[PDB]
């Protein structure tokens, strides 16, 4: 019985776990949308040729 | 204790280690899609046996490079992909993770886990596809696996790096052997590996629930691919579980790995292949089926300790690895003839042969002798096992040849007599029930028993009381006895004269 | 699809007119052919099965304006094999390996924003220090990347978009 | 807007070319206008320069090259849930019945995922059928598969319909019935006799007549699972009956044959196997509800050996026999107690008390078919005290295996039962422990539970 | 969708001249050689079943007259030979050494002594491949030919002229 | 036991609406090397911090 | 100065200039990664593409590898450095000793001896196992083949043949292990150098976990060694592991090489790749091979192409049998199928024909009465066929044997038989002198006497 208990405590750790991890995308993507549409494209793509 | 704020800091973790800068890579595009199998225009660089990744999260593998495009098959569902989607090359060849950390886990093909429990920890990645260690590289195998079982404990015994094939019809048995050795391992330092190629998931689930149910879970690793996913998945499961085994192998470690079906894993390979056209021979199986089943088993060895030195770098002195393999064949009808079971009967070193006569009368283990055979031979067993056991063997096999023809007409010359009823009494003594695994001093008790004379004036109704009151009678009092024998089985006149005053004074002084 | 069959075509005639140094004309001639191969009441006609020697004849006399002594005999050999609907595709394989001779390669840029003069210059010059060829940027514009450039020199991509990071990073959790 | 052209009709075969960039995915379905009718075509096989293989859901006749066909951008949908229940289907969810369109709340797609591990329910419970020998000798799993192995003119459909009926009442389940490559005469009759026994209110009906293209006998098991998937997931548990896996198995194989791939074993299709599991690991007991089957099996040659049923037996759980032999003794249902099987008789799984009833009956039976010879050879006067003892408790048990059930009383009148497994178990106790010896065999037969039977007797 | 021998250089000589020149229709170059069969490009009269003569002292048998190309069997060690070889019909078809001399020799199949016993005496070269006498240039069997065992001799005769079939199992 | 994780799921939860705000700032600025002063970004955070 | 251009399995197509392209059987050699891999030519395609097969694993190769050309074949080292060492398909050392100190390498790749070169003897070899001596003599010089299917006792019963073999001869031996397990090689190999006799053979192996073109050209390279003590004048044993497997390399390779299929999926050439192999390995007027091969049959089916063509290239030849092996009979030898060119009144002399002609037609008839036997049992016979039943029964239990080498496995100690006591003991059964004793008393006994000492025993 103590053995399916502990593995009940793994599996609601990596449930909510997921759900943090996409919601963190998602709001990174709405972050990045609203506040790129400026001369800071030039910044990356200068350091990109940089690199290339 | 759940406790938010290290979940916070690992992601937290994940986002440190991203590196933002990109890597040049080389593309492709899928050019036409059937039955898992793909073909890919581009890819330049590719090379054979690379894992291609698509869209999503799935993969493949390319297998063909033709002059204009590469053929490869997918590792998943098929079905949503289209002619022009991008495909970037990853130059890994096909690989999986490796580690100690994977015990107690349930796992794809791909090493991605099915259970609910989360991500995986592993000691880097091992090759799926690698050539098995030298001639002379081996070592010769010298120490025994003990399984529950009485009987193929003491008549079809398997050492350590052994590769043995448990054959038999549908629902004989097959499964349930196999994963009672799993089972007795659960103390004997031996790692153990399950790989469930085709079978019924709701059959897996109650697999792994029976091992978590014996505390068997935390020394596994299961490898899980369902009736109901792609047959390149399938082909691709059992060298999936190769490369986990070679891990403790190399590591101068002992480890035991089950196959549930080879069978199914042939008929995965006779879908890809025709599917690729690739002309038949018998059975409509491909010749090469033969090389499938050699390249996969041919890794389970055992290996000398200048192996075990030169590939960890000199961190491991003096020790010798193992892989043990028991492969299961599933066969129509009983026939051992047929293709298949011919090929993998040319390949182990020995077969375990369940016959569905012998199961139906309630003969369980049906363990057929005369079939049945260990080719490694005696070395693997103690001696206190090799010398009880000795030709009870051959004399089983041949008290069955005259039982059938004492069927057939009269002749009882009073040592036919004594000699059907000594077999009656052994065939009576070496069915067992599922789950029960006992020691080698329970087993070596049993078999002085049988072969020293002490049934005689049993019941062939009383032989299971007899047994289960001698046993108990040997942990009530003489125990200190038992913990000898199973530390070290050692046979010597000492212990012959001690185990021979236990049957006396049983057979003399308890009942049953 | 022939893309198989039209590389030994391609092969040899581009070999031909490299040692007749007319490269230019041959792929005029070729791109005549690849165009008169897509008119409606032609591609009815190299479907049918007309002895070869007719039908290259009817091909030829529409073939005005080219060589009779080495480009219509190109034509003679791809009707001798029945062929001809590879023309298409030799015209391509025989620019591209035209494109390989003169060492010199085309390349596309994709962003979401169009790209400066002095951007696209830094560009140029940068691939031309990773490949050999002299390299001639074509301008995409696809708000896709949402940020950044993506580089695509054929098969050999270099992704600078923020949504291939952003992506890219999804999968690492 | 359509967007695709047709390049060849071969048959049941049927090429499209799409634009580059638009190629339909595999398993989508498309439309085409097939004169006067629309007829629907589902990609099997993505080729090059854009060309898509695909079959006709209908007869290819009068199909023209060139035509344009309309790209759906998913699978063929059905239509699911309550509302089809009592209705008539073909394979496309279409009505085939009189009685008009269907209300349609939710319309889903017919090639589905399969449930996943972590879904599958962590126990392993028992179906209660009601039916003395099935719940005695051959136990269903919850989710498990059945095979049923008779011939028609035995009471194959009888039986359905008293599971169909104690599923629904006694439970509160609904079936799912798919007529895979079925006989329209029998079509019609199975229709009729369900609705005048009330069962028809209780069971969805889909039908693939013989007369119908390859394509569509093939998919119409899949329909039928769908429905079955959608009860499911109100949390019912739910009996689906497949009319026989046979001609799935030879629908596959045809269909691989027109597509020109490769054929393995025995002439069977390379993707046998893989067939059979998509098809049989989606009925399951997952943690919100279940899906049992109950499949009909017919046997190639009488060949066990034979790759479909060495496919068919690799997923089968339970194993009902039917016997003309015991349907002439009057004995009804006609089950064989000796032939039937179920792999869930286990204590582990099962109980000792349980497992030790079915084994002892099992070797009653078999000790008196033995002595049955033995008295065809050599009369009653051979045996013993003790045989005839084991005589007498066989017939009695034997007649106790019979039953009424509430779709049969149009015939014997007798009201119907329903006998819970306890009663079940105590019967077959009693019986083979000696107690009820003192009244006769005939007061155990087509009775009940064993209180009735006592009670039958005191007048009888 | 597949390639003829259709490959670069070739295509180029007939790009530099479509009508190529008669040259000599007697001779070719081989273009594939595999498992002891070759494919010859040219040999424009070569008839079917003529020999065709290979670099050293070697023959091989024209069986396939195809589109622009001609497969041939290999009579003796085939690995030593190579693409770009050149190769010529001879006008013949394959006779052997015949006579009364070749009594008591061993020999392979073209007629070469095996044995060691030095070359042979026989009397002319006959035709490998010819037509039996016809239907009105036979005559009935009559005469004996005596096996000497007992069995055969008297139950299954064996005439001079006769075609008689053993057939058994391996020893 | 299972009980016991009912009250935590919530609990837990509850804490990881308001990190969640913070790592998704963080990764923005992973991907984007300029930083972002959140003028019309608090909206952004409010609305992913409600769903979780 | 080539480059990879297709990729196929273990098949590789290479392109090279058209001045340039390959012999046949030449070796290419690519970098894989940080391996050395070695490609085999064995077709010429059109336009300087040429088709091999790779010596090792195909994992890892690109399109556009350069690939070298070696201008000579596979070549391995030879001669009496050869000997006491283990060795891969390219001739490597696969053992951990040093380099072989070879002062010659021969080209894998020859030609066969001359009809005019070919010897005969008459001399009976007398190998221990006294089934294979009396049913199926084999002479010195001649080639012996065990045919049997998959764990019959194949590789058993030539270890008693080296035990037995080794007694009488002097000279030098090479083994080669063609696509078998490479725990037998392992165990072969140290039982040979814990017995000191290592220093006279000579070992290659090519085992079954390695990439068709290993297993295919293993073969060849230990006839070529073989061949080199030959030429030296020495008489030589040579044992092959098992020579099914060089034809299912040639059938696994066969399709991929672009090549019609034929019979049950075989190579069209199937015949042909037997023959070239089987004709070099034989005797010469100035030395003798003395051969030994394995057979598999798959599926034990006898009547299958390969093994059917196997048949025709051996002088004595050994069926073992699944059906005596069940009934506990070892060695499980089937004499009604077991032959010999040597079993000639002439070669053995009177009696050894006679009796073994008696122990054959004995046994036949035991064969024709079990059909009656089966269905009616054996009180329906006559009563001189219960005799014929009784002396085929004995005669039987009397071929069985206790093999040295099968002490780890029956624990009896083994039993050697010489051919002055085996047709006599047979001779006395078949006239009943001996008929008086129980079936049992002939089970696993090594002479006459010893049946009757266990009859003694009951
Ligand atoms: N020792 C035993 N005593 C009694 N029954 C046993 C024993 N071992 C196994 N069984 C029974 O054998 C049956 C089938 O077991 P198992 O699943 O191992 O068979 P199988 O031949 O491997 O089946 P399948 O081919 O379907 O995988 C079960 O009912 C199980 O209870
Ligand atoms: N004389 C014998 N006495 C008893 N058993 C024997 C004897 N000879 C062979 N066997 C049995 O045969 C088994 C396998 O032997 P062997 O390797 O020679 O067989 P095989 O047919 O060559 O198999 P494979 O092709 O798989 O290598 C032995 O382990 C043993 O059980
Ligand atoms: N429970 C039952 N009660 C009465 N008759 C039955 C019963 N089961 C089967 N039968 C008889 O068997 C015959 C065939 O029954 P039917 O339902 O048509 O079989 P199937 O379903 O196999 O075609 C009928 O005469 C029917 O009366
Ligand atoms: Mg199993
Ligand atoms: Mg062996």
């Amino acid at each position: 019985a103590q053995a399916e208990i502990e593995a009940e405590r793994k599996r609601a750790r990596e449930e909510l776990r997921k759900q943090v991890a996409i919601l963190a995308v998602a709001g990174a993507e709405k972050i990045i949308e609203r506040s790129v549409d400026e001369a800071a494209n030039s910044d990356i793509v200068d350091k990109l040729v940089a690199e290339l | 204790q759940l406790n938010s704020t290290e979940i916070s800091e690992l992601i937290k973790q994940r986002i440190a280690q991203f590196n933002v800068v990109s890597e040049a890579h080389n593309e492709g595009t899928i050019v036409s899609v059937s039955d898992g199998v793909i073909r890919i225009h581009g890819l330049a660089d590719a090379m054979q046996g690379e894992m291609i990744s698509l869209p999503g999260n799935r993969y493949a593998i390319a297998l063909n490079l033709e002059r204009d495009s590469v053929g490869a098959v997918v590792m998943g569902p098929y079905a949503d992909l289209a002619e022009g989607m991008k495909v970037k090359a990853t130059g890994r060849i096909l690989e999986v993770p490796v580690g100690r950390g994977l015990l107690g886990r349930v796992v794809n093909t791909l090493g991605a886990p099915i259970d609910g429990k989360g991500p995986l920890d592993h000691d880097g990645f091992s090759a799926v596809e690698a050539i098995a260690p030298g001639v002379i590289e081996r070592q010769s195998v010298d120490q025994p696996v003990q399984t529950g079982y009485k009987a193929v404990d003491s008549m079809i015994p398997i050492g350590r790096g052994q590769r043995e094939l448990i054959i038999g019809d549908r629902q004989t048995g097959k499964t349930a052997l196999a994963i009672d050795a799993i089972i007795n391992q659960r103390d004997s330092g031996i790692k153990a590996i399950y790989v469930a190629i085709g079978q019924k998931a709701s059959t897996i689930s109650n697999v792994v629930r029976k091992l978590e149910e014996h505390g068997a879970l935390a020394n596994t690793i299961v490898v899980v691919a369902t009736a109901s996913e792609s047959a390149a998945l399938q082909y691709l499961a059992p060298y999936a579980g190769a490369a986990m085994g070679e891990y403790f192998r190399d590591r101068g470690e002992d480890a035991l790995i089950i196959y549930d079906d080879l069978s199914k894993q042939a008929v995965a390979y006779r879908q890809i292949s025709l599917l690729l056209r690739r002309p038949p021979g018998r059975e409509a199986f491909p010749g090469d089926v033969f090389y499938l089943h050699s390249r996969l088993l041919e890794r389970a060895a055992r290996v000398n300790a200048e192996y075990v030195e030169a590939f960890t770098k000199g961190e491991v002195k003096g020790k010798t690895g193992s892989l043990t393999a028991l492969p299961i064949i599933e066969t129509q009808a009983g026939d051992v003839s047929a293709f298949v079971p011919t090929n993998v009967i040319s390949i182990t070193d020995g077969q375990i042969f369940l016959e569905t006569n012998l199961f139906n009368a309630g003969i369980r283990p049906a363990v057929n002798p005369g079939i049945s055979v260990s080719r490694v031979g005696g070395a693997a067993q103690t001696k206190i096992m090799k010398k009880l056991s000795g030709g009870i063997r051959t004399a089983l096999a041949q008290y069955r040849e005259l039982a059938a023809f004492s069927q057939a007409a009269s002749d009882l010359d009073d040592a036919t007599r004594k000699q059907l009823d000594h077999g009656q009494k052994v065939t009576e003594l070496l069915k067992q029930k599922q789950y029960a695994p006992m020691s080698v001093a329970q087993q070596s008790l049993v078999l002085f028993a049988a072969e020293r004379g002490y049934l005689a004036d049993v019941e062939l109704s009383k032989i299971g009381s007899f047994e289960a009151a001698l046993l108990a009678y040997v942990d009530r009092d003489h125990a200190p006895l038992m913990q000898e024998i199973n530390q070290t089985g050692g046979y010597n006149d000492e212990i012959e004269g001690k185990l021979k005053g236990i049957l006396d004074s049983f057979k003399a002084t308890q009942s049953w | 699809e022939f893309i198989t069959v039209a590389r030994p075509y391609a092969k040899a005639a581009f070999d031909f007119a490299v040692e007749h140094q007319s490269v230019e004309r041959w792929q005029d001639m070729l791109a005549f052919a690849a165009e008169v191969t897509k008119n409606e009441q032609m591609a009815e006609l190299l479907s049918g099965a007309l002895a070869p020697e007719t039908l290259a004849e009817s091909f030829i006399a529409v073939a005005g304006e080219q060589l009779d002594e080495n480009g219509q005999n190109l034509i003679r050999v791809m009707a001798e094999n029945g062929r001809l609907n590879a023309l298409p595709d030799v015209l391509e394989q025989f620019i591209h390996l035209r494109a390989v001779s003169e060492a010199t390669a085309e390349v596309d840029v994709i962003s979401a924003a169009a790209l400066s003069e002095q951007q696209l210059a830094k560009i140029s010059a940068a691939m031309e220090k990773r490949l050999s060829r002299k390299v001639k940027l074509n301008a995409k514009i696809d708000k896709s990347v949402m940020a950044g450039v993506i580089i695509r020199a054929g098969d050999m991509v270099i992704d600078g978009s923020v949504r291939g990071r952003l992506e890219r990073l999804a999968d690492v959790l | 807007m359509a967007t695709g052209k047709i390049v060849q009709v071969i048959g049941a075969v049927v090429d499209v070319e799409f634009p580059q960039d638009a190629v339909p995915r595999v398993y989508d379905a498309l439309e085409v206008q097939n004169g006067n009718e629309r007829l629907v075509l589902e990609v099997q096989q993505q080729l090059g320069g854009g060309i898509v293989r695909t079959i006709a859901m209908g007869s290819s006749d009068g199909l023209r090259r060139g035509l344009d066909v309309k790209d759906l951008e998913h699978p063929i949908e059905v239509p699911v849930g309550k509302a089809t229940l009592g209705r008539i289907m073909n394979v496309l969810g279409e009505p085939v019945d009189m009685k008009g369109e269907i209300g349609e709340e939710e319309r889903w797609a017919i090639h589905r995922a399969a449930p996943s591990y972590e879904e599958l329910s962590n126990s392993q419970e028992l179906l209660e059928t009601g039916i003395k020998v099935i719940d005695l000798m051959a136990p269903f799993a919850k989710g498990g598969k059945v095979g049923l192995f008779g011939g028609a003119g035995v009471g194959k459909t009888v039986n359905m319909m008293e599971l169909i009926r104690n599923i629904a009442i006694e439970h509160s389940g609904y079936s799912v019935f798919a007529g895979v490559g079925e006989r329209t005469r029998e079509g019609n009759d199975f229709y009729h006799e369900m609705t005048d026994s009330n069962v028809i209110d209780k069971v969805s009906l889909v039908y693939g007549q013989m007369n119908e293209p390859p394509g569509n006998r093939l998919r119409v098991a899949l329909t039928g699972l769908t429905m079955a998937e959608k009860f499911r997931d109100e949390g019912r548990d739910v009996l689906l009956f497949v009319d026989n896996i046979y001609r799935y198995t030879l629908a596959g194989t045809e269909v691989s044959a027109l597509l020109g791939r490769m054929p393995s074993a025995v002439g069977y299709q390379p993707t046998l196997a893989e067939e059979m599991g998509v098809l049989q690991e989606r009925i399951t007991s997952t943690k919100t509800g279940s899906i049992t089957s109950v499949q009909a099996v017919y046997v190639p040659a009488d060949d066990l050996t034979d790759p479909s049923p060495a496919t068919t037996f690799a997923h089968l759980d339970a194993t009902v026999v039917l016997s003309r032999q015991i349907a002439s003794l009057g004995i009804y249902p006609a089950v064989d107690p000796l032939d039937s099987t179920s792999r869930q008789l286990d204590p582990l799984v099962v109980g000792q008390e349980h497992y030790d009833t079915a084994r002892g009956v099992q070797s009653i039976l078999q000790r008196y078919q033995e002595l049955k010879d033995i008295i065809a050879i050599l009369g009653m006067d051979e045996l013993s005290e003790e045989d005839k003892l084991v005589v007498a408790r066989a017939r009695k048990i034997q007649r106790f295996l019979s039953q009424p059930f509430f779709v049969a009383e149009v015939f014997t009148g007798s009201p119907g039962k329903y006998v819970s497994l306890k009663d079940t178990i105590r019967g077959f106790k009693g019986i083979m422990e000696g107690e009820y010896d003192h009244l006769p065999e005939q007061a155990f037969y087509m009775v009940g539970s064993i209180e009735e039977a006592v009670e039958k007797a005191k007048k009888l | 969708q597949l390639n003829s021998t259709e490959i670069s250089e070739l295509i180029k000589q007939r790009i530099a001249q479509f009508n190529v020149v008669s040259e000599a229709h007697n001779e070719g170059t081989i273009v594939s050689v595999s498992d002891g069969v070759i494919r010859i490009h040219g040999l424009a009269d070569a008839m079917q079943g003529e020999m065709i003569s290979l670099p050293g002292n070697r023959y091989a048998i024209a069986l396939n007259l195809e589109r622009d190309s001609v497969g041939a069997v290999v009579m003796g060690p085939y690995a030593d030979l190579a693409e770009g070889m050149k190769v010529k019909a001879t006008g013949r078809i394959l006779e052997v050494p015949v006579g009364r001399g070749l009594l008591g020799r061993v020999v392979n199949t073209l007629g070469a002594p095996i044995d060691g016993k030095g070359p042979l005496d026989h009397d002319g070269f006959s035709a490998v491949e010819a037509i039996a006498p016809g239907v009105i240039e036979r005559q009935s069997v009559d005469q004996p030919v005596q096996t000497g065992y007992k069995a055969v001799d008297s139950m299954i005769p064996i005439g001079r002229g006769q075609r008689e079939l053993i057939i058994g199992d391996r020893q």
